[PDB]
């Protein structure tokens, strides 16, 4: 177990970071539609006003 | 993408809070534009009268 304990330790650091590299994709994939609707919406108001 | 995001929305914060201030500032005109209309319109049947 303290071989397999050691390769296992890696097993999840990688399936961790894994999980925070999906996870910070999808938050700039969110972080840039907020970026076409917020400067489209300063488009409009910029027009408008 | 954070630092542009807050820069992009406080531009829009800052460009709609001058919609609202010219908005306050129709509705001003409104209200003072109301006045002149309605004494024009007593004015107008004034010049009618007489």
């Amino acid at each position: 177990m303290e071989g397999k304990w050691i390769t296992d330790q890696l097993r999840w650091k990688i399936m961790s970071c894994k999980m925070r590299i999906e996870q910070l994709k999808q938050t700039i994939c969110k972080g840039n539609e907020e970026m076409e609707k917020n400067s489209e919406g300063l488009l409009k108001t910029k027009e408008k006003n | 993408v954070e630092k542009n995001r807050k820069i992009v929305a406080e531009n829009l914060e800052k460009v709609q809070a001058e919609a609202e201030r010219l908005d306050q500032e129709e509705a001003q005109y409104q209200r003072e534009y109301s006045e002149f209309k309605r004494q024009q319109l007593e004015l107008d049947d004034e010049l009618k009268s007489v």
